[PDB]
């Protein structure tokens, strides 16, 4: 029945079992601290089996104070979190309890954790094409339904307002509902982030989870399992396609390398743990889509060093689609998506998926671009008055070409006031069909700023 | 006129043994750092 | 015969342990039945341990003070719980151990109330945003990276640079401050010193108190004689005061010596106790131990009090890496940089500051409006004047604007320049980045420009007061005041002659 | 009589910093980084660049000026050394004026634990009690720190990454308080610090570093220049 | 192994069968991964020879 | 051993190959690791130089019996610092060497000359 | 330490004696071979201290 703590070394502790009352590997072990000052409740799981009734635990909290021969329970069952459709209405990190009170209960329904992907029998045969708002990003960077893509950049480049206008823009247009994991997330841009969401009147439909770094490495290794459980329960609950948020993997495997390394095992592959492939793969098979529902995840890798070839980002890479960049002389430049056309791609730009017309047009708007890069010196040097005519009209046209490529967003109204259009590809890619023959050099720089579709644009334009 | 591009052609074979080398340095230690690491951790568990 | 067993535990005039064996700093101590993590236990010799490792059969032990004493067949007594520090508000203008006693020749101190050391932060729930005008005194500092309180800002340098006159200079800026009335203004700023020869403790606290800001201002020093426990322990104590400080509603600054020999401390501990190690030989826990005390400062909520706290940990890098660990994990665990350059102070600038690199994120945010509208991006400026002398170094022909904003950019990065020792107030660094901006000083020859601009700032002061006073009543520049420092700036350089040089228009 | 070689550090509450031009006749030394009179200045360099000679020429022009007595201890150098300075010293009529103590590398490691607290504690003696200035002469700190390291290894703890002993920095605390001049009375220490291969990562001279205030150091590439002083301008510093 | 034994039963038959081994590194670290786990000593690169 | 007893008994010269004998020192690594015997450094044998010496002078020629022998060895990773190859660089009179880079040329004997040593 | 002692006879005789090495590494690498089949501890790079 009960157990007795034996020895305490940091975070690991011992426990001993009766003969008959020995549990099972992932289990929930419950125990207090009596001293006043430092009152609370001791949550701990099962990882080890070192035999003699002798088990080796995590604790999931600090500890400090605790004393020997202290009675603990069992609870009987792996770590549960709570699903519902008052979800999404509020903040609360692994554990489950809401910080802003704790008025939500044990009301919802209860689930494990730990899962298992699906069958082989039957998953999605075929893909799908993913179709967003913003043409540049269809036109040069295909999304894959139920894939995983990467993004990088930084502070001031215009990511947190793309994320939010991607928000709003799944809600609203095939509905459904996204969730926002953050790992390793600093408190301040926490609070910041969720004062961000409330005035933005879209967290209603969100699920903001987050992870304190003051927590030791369980919450930190476990709160993006149970974001991914939740977020299986709302897609086989309500049928309807969910939108998956992380904000790093790289912490995720440093905690993974400190919990393996706290367990007394041998380091290896410089300073990683033996196996993190498996717990990568574990994490990763239960995104990809199947039963008609899609499951679309963003995550944002850091590089260490500037090295491509750490087993960690190589391990990363292996399940990746898309990479997006940003960068700030496109931002000073002064467009808005602030995405170099040159420095991404996508692996399902075929000639025989996507059309031949829309190959043959991304490929004249690279070398249009390529051109005016290579060109960029002899125009800083000596300008475009001693080109040629071929040299200054390709210049005028990729110019021209790249004001063209910003589109106007919706939530920009906070700084502008006019909400942003969604545009068909066919629309698109003819106007980039007819955009290629450069007729419309004749137009003011002005005019080119991209508001929706040609017809507005061209009306604007005659009426300037 | 001709004296020009030697200098300009100059600069631009000189960028990549600038990233060669440096991606050799990086690779070696990273090497050496592994390495030793790896044979402190045999010194200490063979104990 | 369980019973027999139940009562024999249930059955536990003072109780005694045993110690069984000692060496190098550490010891191990048998007998106690039942203790808590991290008592502080008491020696029969009067010296002082805490309790980290707990076993079947023994119980490990750090002795902070003195060791040569520790022998066989002491006894250890259990007393009372978790060592925790007695916190007050005497504690300005003075010395004081690690663990809080009074060090210096200045009499014993008096006590208000103990605060424990382990003590959890504040939830996510009791913050704002940031946004207040801490100033710095350094041009280029607020120029580029703006500071706000509630907001963590890492220095980190290379050997030799100049990072301990920057913190004392920013230390001392607040005099004025200090002599306004209302506690508003008031910031009660303390020093944690570790691992430092006490002569340099000597010389940093002599120039504190000719400086005159000895009133409100405390250190916590941990000179090298010390042992481990003192190096390890003194950054908690320092966190500890600073946050009962607050918790009363006062403004505060904690300022960090350095991290890297807690580091090393905790390490030599570690390794000391027989504990797996990991990459680098360091323990495993090392980046959780600094979320447990970076992690404290945060702008409160006006519900609370409205409380504020601002850090500034020192980091030092040898040969110019980046890529190391301890670096590495600090520069991810904050945001906001300044790097210093070994190359900018061997010549050139004093201050040293890169620019390239260094970066806020909070930026405009902390801001004050007239000098944010001064700003006029010279960020940008300056890195196309940058990117402009890489090309131009040999150049003797060049389009106009090309030589214009060459030479802007030559006379600004020669106006940014700064001594040390002084602080400057807003209102003048706000006149020099207007002259700066406003291409008055083109004409002025580059090689005596800084020296310039003294003298106009001192007749700045002289002949006239009532910008200043515009300036600091609605923070704000309004054309008729720039309309006068145009014409003053222009009556003064009609006069002025460095060295074969021309008034023009 | 007899003192224990294991003391206390002094009191921080008679801690002052000295500040004073003492000036010697060579010129780099002169304008680059002027020394101190009560304070630290160490020496650095490589194998072989040439500081013996340096440390020589110092004591031998500044001990013929000084009125105060000289200690010199060394921690580990060839016996042939040792013999020349004695025999160089035996020339001069100032041998008289100092004292002497060194210890040899052939002798286990054991003895090279304690020449530098030995040579401390008649430094702590003669200064506390008869109230003069005094010189306090090091070769070499590098030797008792491997033979540190050597020890821990042979008692069985674990070393640290680079193979130190842990705890190394505490041991280096320990022993440079014990040079510190108090308001009444004054001391000089000379000492000069051999790198391993000359590389400057090792924590080892970076954790000696700190505790000097105005340094001078050596370079080889200079050396083999041509010139003989072999002082690198750009790194070396002073605090004055 | 099991590839390799069901092409052998036919390669006594006679006749011919080909054989692919689209991942071999992968099975390496499994290798490693049981060894360290083993607690043998790891070799060069914390592969076992 | 058989080798030696045509040399010895017959009193004929004898030629003698041999090929990849690093494969032979890899094998001893191996079952060191079996034993329980300290490593070495990069994981070898806690001795190898006394196998590889004894080997090698067990080949030698008499006065009345000449043997010519002719080994090849194996270099691993294309590293020249590793001790397989150090310890038998010091049993050699004639040698020669070979490149990636050479090979990589064109020329089939890709032979380095700055590197070939002889002693004759 | 043969070579030495046999130099040392004649050194204190007053006989001038030269002495050289072939090699020294060698000497380190058995000193190495010995120490850790004692099972001694291991340093730096497998060298005992
Ligand atoms: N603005 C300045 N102009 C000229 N010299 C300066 C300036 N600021 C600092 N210095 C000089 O630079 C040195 C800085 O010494 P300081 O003790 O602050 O160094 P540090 O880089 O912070 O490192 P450490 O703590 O290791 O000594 C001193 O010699 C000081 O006189
Ligand atoms: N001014 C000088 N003129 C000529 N030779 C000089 C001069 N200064 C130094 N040397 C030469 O430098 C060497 C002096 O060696 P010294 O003992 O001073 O070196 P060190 O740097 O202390 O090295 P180590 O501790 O490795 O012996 C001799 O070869 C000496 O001839
Ligand atoms: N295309 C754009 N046009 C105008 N302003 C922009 C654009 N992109 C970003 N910004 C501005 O940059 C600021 C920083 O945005 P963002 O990079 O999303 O957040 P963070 O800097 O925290 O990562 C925002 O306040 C926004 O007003
Ligand atoms: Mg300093
Ligand atoms: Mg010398």
């Amino acid at each position: 029945t009960a157990g007795r703590v034996v020895r305490i070394t940091g975070p690991v502790v011992d426990v001993e079992f009766p003969r008959g009352s020995v549990p099972e590997l992932f289990n929930a072990l419950h125990a207090e601290i009596t001293f006043g000052a430092l009152a609370k409740t001791l949550t701990l799981e099962v990882a080890q089996h070192l035999g003699d009734s002798l088990v080796r635990c995590i604790s999931m909290q600090p500890t400090d104070g605790l004393v020997r021969g202290v009675e603990v329970t069992d609870t009987g069952a792996s770590i549960s979190v709570p699903v519902g459709d008052g979800v999404k209405g509020h903040v609360f990190n692994a554990l489950g309890d809401c910080l802003d009170d704790p008025g939500y209960g044990k009301d919802f329904e209860h689930w494990s954790i730990h899962r298992k992907p699906p069958a082989f029998s039957d998953l999605e045969p075929r893909t799908e094409m993913l179709e967003t708002g913003l043409k540049v990003v269809d036109l040069l960077t295909p999304y894959v339904r139920g894939g995983k893509i990467a993004l990088f950049g930084g502070a001031g480049v215009g990511k947190t307002v793309l994320i939010q206008e991607m928000i709003n823009r799944i809600a609203r247009n095939f509905g459904g509902t996204s969730v926002f994991a953050g790992v390793g997330e600093r408190t301040r841009e926490g609070n910041d982030l969720w004062v961000e969401l409330a005035d933005a009147n879209v967290l209603k439909d969100t699920a903001l989870v987050f992870g304190q770094m003051d927590e030791p490495p369980g919450t930190r290794m476990r709160v993006a399992l149970s974001a991914l459980t939740m977020a299986e329960f709302f897609r086989d609950e309500q049928g309807q396609d969910v939108l998956l948020f992380i904000d790093n993997i790289f912490r995720f495997t440093q905690a993974g390398s400190e919990v393996s390394t706290l367990l007394g095992r041998m380091p290896s592959a410089v300073g990683y743990q033996p196996t993190l492939a498996d717990e990568m793969g574990e994490l990763q098979e239960r995104i990809t889509s199947t039963r008609g529902r899609s499951i679309t995840s963003m995550q944002a890798v850091y590089v260490p060093a500037d090295d491509y070839t750490d087993p960690a980002p190589a391990t990363t890479f292996a399940h990746l689609d898309a990479t997006t960049e940003l960068s700030r002389a496109v931002f000073s430049k002064g467009i808005f998506p602030a995405v170099d056309p040159l420095a991404s791609s996508s692996t399902i730009l075929d000639p025989a998926i996507v059309g031949d017309e829309h190959y043959r047009v991304a490929q004249e708007v690279i070398r249009i671009l390529q051109r005016y890069k290579d060109l960029q010196d002899i125009i800083a040097i000596l300008g475009i008055d001693e080109l040629s005519e071929e040299d200054k009209q390709l210049v005028n046209r990729a110019r021209r070409i790249e004001r063209f490529l910003s589109q106007n967003m919706m939530a920009a109204e906070q700084f502008t006031g006019q909400p942003g259009s969604t545009v068909p590809l066919k629309e698109t890619i003819e106007a980039f069909d007819k955009l290629t023959k450069g007729e419309f050099d004749h137009l003011p720089e002005q005019a080119f700023f991209l508001i929706g579709g040609l017809d507005d644009l061209a009306k604007k334009a005659e009426s300037l | 006129a001709s004296r020009r591009r030697a200098m300009k052609s100059a600069t631009d074979n000189a960028d990549d043994l600038i990233k060669a080398l440096t991606l050799a340095a990086n690779r070696e230690r990273q090497a050496q750092i592994t390495q030793e690491i790896s044979e402190i951790v045999g010194g200490a568990n063979a104990l | 015969i369980e019973g027999a067993i139940e009562d024999y535990v249930s059955s536990f005039r003072e109780e005694i342990g045993t110690v069984i064996d000692a060496g190098d700093g550490i010891a191990h101590v048998e007998g106690l039945p039942s203790v808590m993590t991290q008592e502080l236990l008491e020696f029969p010799g009067g010296v002082l341990g805490v309790a980290l490792n707990l076993d079947e059969h023994s119980v490990g032990a750090v002795i902070l003070g003195e060791f040569e004493k520790i022998e066989e067949g002491q006894q250890v007594k259990r007393t009372g719980e978790v060592l925790s520090v007695p916190v007050g508000d005497a504690f300005l203008g003075r010395v004081v151990n690690p663990l809080g006693q009074p060090i210096d020749g200045q009499g014993d101190i008096a006590a208000e109330t103990r605060r424990a050391l382990e003590l959890q932060a504040p939830s996510v729930v009791q913050r704002q945003s940031v946004s207040e005008p801490l100033q710095t005194g350094i041009k280029a500092i607020d120029a580029m990276t703006p500071i706000g309180r509630g907001q963590r800002q890492l220095i980190i340098g290379d050997r030799k640079t100049g990072k301990t006159a920057v913190c004392v200079d920013t230390i001392l800026n607040q005099r004025e401050a200090w002599l306004t009335g209302d506690p508003k203004q008031q910031v009660r700023c303390v020093y944690v010193a570790i691992g430092q020869k006490g002569t340099t403790i000597a010389s940093v606290k002599r120039a504190l108190e000719e400086g005159g800001a000895m009133e409100y201002t405390t250190i916590v020093a941990a000179p090298a004689s010390d042992a481990a426990g003192f190096k390890w322990l003194a950054p908690y104590t320092g966190s500890a005061i600073g946050q009962h400080w607050m918790y009363n509603g006062k403004h505060v600054l904690i300022v960090f010596d350095d991290l890297s020999k807690q580091a090393d401390a905790y390490r030599a501990i570690s390794l000391l106790l027989r504990r797996p190690p990991g990459r680098e030989a360091f323990p495993g826990d090392v980046f959780y131990l600094h979320s447990r005390l970076l992690e404290r400062c945060a702008k409160l909520s006006d519900e609370l009090g409205g409380g504020s706290m601002t850090g500034l940990p020192i980091i030092e890098t040898k040969a110019n890496d980046i890529s190391a660990f301890i670096p590495t994990n600090v520069i991810s665990i904050t945001d906001g940089q300044c790097f210093l350059e070994s190359d900018l102070f061997n010549q050139g600038v004093r201050p040293a500051i890169n620019v390239g690199v260094s970066v806020s994120r909070v930026g405009g945010a902390a801001q004050i409006k007239a000098m944010k509208e001064v700003a006029g991006s010279l960020r940008l400026d300056l890195s196309q004047y940058r990117e402009l002398e890489a090309f131009a170094a040999f150049a003797s022909d060049l389009d106009a604007a090309s030589k214009a904003q060459l030479d802007r950019g030559a006379r600004l990065v020669e106006l940014l320049k700064q001594p040390q020792y002084s602080p400057l107030a807003v209102e003048e660094q706000v006149v020099a980045i207007f002259l700066g901006t406003q291409g008055h000083l083109d004409s002025v020859p580059v090689e005596d420009v800084q020296r310039f601009e003294s003298e106009l700032l001192e007749h700045v002061k002289a002949s006239h007061s009532d910008i200043f006073d515009g300036i600091r009543e609605t923070k704000k520049l309004s054309e008729e005041a720039e309309e006068k420092l145009v014409s003053v700036i222009n009556e003064f350089k009609k006069g002025f002659q460095a060295s074969d040089g021309s008034s023009v228009v």
